[PDB]
């Protein structure tokens, strides 16, 4: 197979910045390449083929050079709509063959998160089983720590985290603590909190709750 | 228009057996363009698996997949497939059918499908519990509230979680789903509202894990008394 190598991997601009990345042949397909747009969790979008020529629809700050084995995608003024991973793939030879892929996120300023804490629910309790959820929302960078304290600092090790990709809109990300627990270990602590760090806070966030509600 | 390439769903298959593929083509004449035939496994690259003329039925692929993939077209239906055989736990990946649009077999891809999903595994297909993360134990101060979903103990992936039926959109987060230590999996979606609506408005979450066909539609009532 012919081998398509990009350069870089991953990159993060700021918007109206001019971003550009390469591709290289291991030899030479003349002109036969495309570019690929895809959104994180969605089927790939044809931007380029034929190494210069765009696909109707596509925004003009799109645009693709080279001939022979080097090949460079510009976006020549970074939109927040442009957070995507980029494909390079070649059509001279059998089998045709992708790059690696260079994901691009947006720069952007420090956001604070907000943040929700949610009990248990009652029907989960039923199944003798108690998630207790923490959300940071909307923040910026994606780096935040969270840490879950019951009966105060005993604070643990039994949580999990998910966090989504960056918006398209406001380049924010969201993140989700779930901590789980037994029915019977729950119901046996009162204070359930959730204790959030993140460069937009001036200090560390807590929300709690008291096992019995109201 | 229903798309234009349109797929099949997710599928759980044991290792060794077979699994089909179908890409249905609306809206363009489907004899006149050939299908190629990509697959993407996780965290990894696109790799191009074959493609099919669907005027001559002839057929090009990789082989990467000799011996076991196959490319059959029913031209009156206007559906395209893929077999491929002897599946092992490194065919997990998502399958996407993509079209040429010269019919000549080397170009780039114009219109995708959207891909389905075949996990290879040995797990049973478990449908999911969906609890209500409900908002607040009066918390309100301020302006905005968030009320969510958790989608607790389903295999395999995807669950396709909706607000109001498809009417409320902006301001939803569907997490990635955890694999948890048991193998099942567990996601959230939550909505962040004018806490001014959460007396006058019903949200619903829609949940629908079409693996285990279970559809679920959950009222997220405050944490009330």
């Amino acid at each position: 197979e012919l081998v398509m190598t990009q350069s870089p991997s991953s990159l993060s601009a700021s918007v109206g910045d001019r971003v550009n990345i390469a591709c290289r042949a291991s030899q030479g397909i003349s002109s036969a390449l495309a570019w690929y747009q895809q959104k994180p969790g969605k089927a790939p979008r044809l931007l380029i083929y034929d190494a210069s020529n765009l696909e109707s629809g596509v925004p003009s700050r799109f645009s693709g050079s080279g001939s022979g084995t080097d090949f460079t995608l510009t976006i020549s003024s970074l939109q927040p709509e442009d957070f995507a991973i980029y494909y390079c793939q070649q059509f001279n030879s059998y089998p045709l063959t992708f790059g690696g892929g260079t994901k691009v996120e947006i720069k952007r300023t420090v956001a604070a998160p907000s943040v929700f804490i949610f009990p248990p629910s009652d029907e989960q309790l039923k199944s003798g089983t108690a998630s207790v959820v923490c959300l940071l929302n909307n923040f910026y960078p994606r780096e935040a720590k969270v840490q879950w304290k019951v009966d105060n600092a005993l604070q643990s090790g039994n949580s999990q985290e998910s966090v989504t990709e960056q918006d398209s809109k406001d380049s924010t990300y969201s993140l989700s603590s779930t901590l789980t627990l037994s029915k019977a270990d729950y119901e046996k602590h009162k204070v359930y909190a959730c204790e959030v760090t993140h460069q937009g806070l001036s200090s560390p966030v807590t929300k709690s709750f008291n096992r019995g509600e109201c | 228009q229903v798309k234009l390439l349109e797929q099949s769903g997710a599928e759980v298959k044991k290792p060794g057996a077979s699994v089909k593929v179908s890409c249905k083509a609306s809206g363009y004449s489907f004899t006149s363009y050939g299908l190629h035939w990509v697959r993407q496994a996780p965290g990894q690259r696109l790799e191009w698996m074959g493609w099919i003329s669907a005027g001559t039925g002839n057929t090009k692929y990789s082989q990467k997949f000799r011996g076991r993939v196959t490319f059959t077209r029913d031209t009156s239906a206007t559906t395209a497939y893929m077999g491929l055989s002897s599946l092992r736990p490194e065919d997990t990946a998502v399958y996407y059918c993509a079209r040429d649009p010269y019919g000549g077999g080397k170009s780039e891809f114009d219109y995708w499908g959207q891909g389905t999903l075949v996990t290879v595994s040995s797990a049973s297909t478990k449908g999911p519990s969906v609890f209500p993360l409900a908002p607040s134990s009066k918390s309100t101060s301020g302006g905005t509230a968030a009320l969510g979903c958790l989608v607790k103990d389903y295999f395999p992936e995807p669950v396709t979680v909706s607000w109001n039926s498809g009417a409320l959109t902006s301001g939803v987060h569907t997490f990635p789903a955890v694999l948890q230590s048991s193998g099942l999996y567990s996601l959230s979606s939550v909505v962040t509202v004018p806490s001014s609506s959460l007396g006058t408005q019903t949200y619903i979450c829609n949940v629908n894990h079409k693996p285990s066909n279970t559809k679920v539609d959950k009222k997220v009532e405050p944490k009330s008394c």
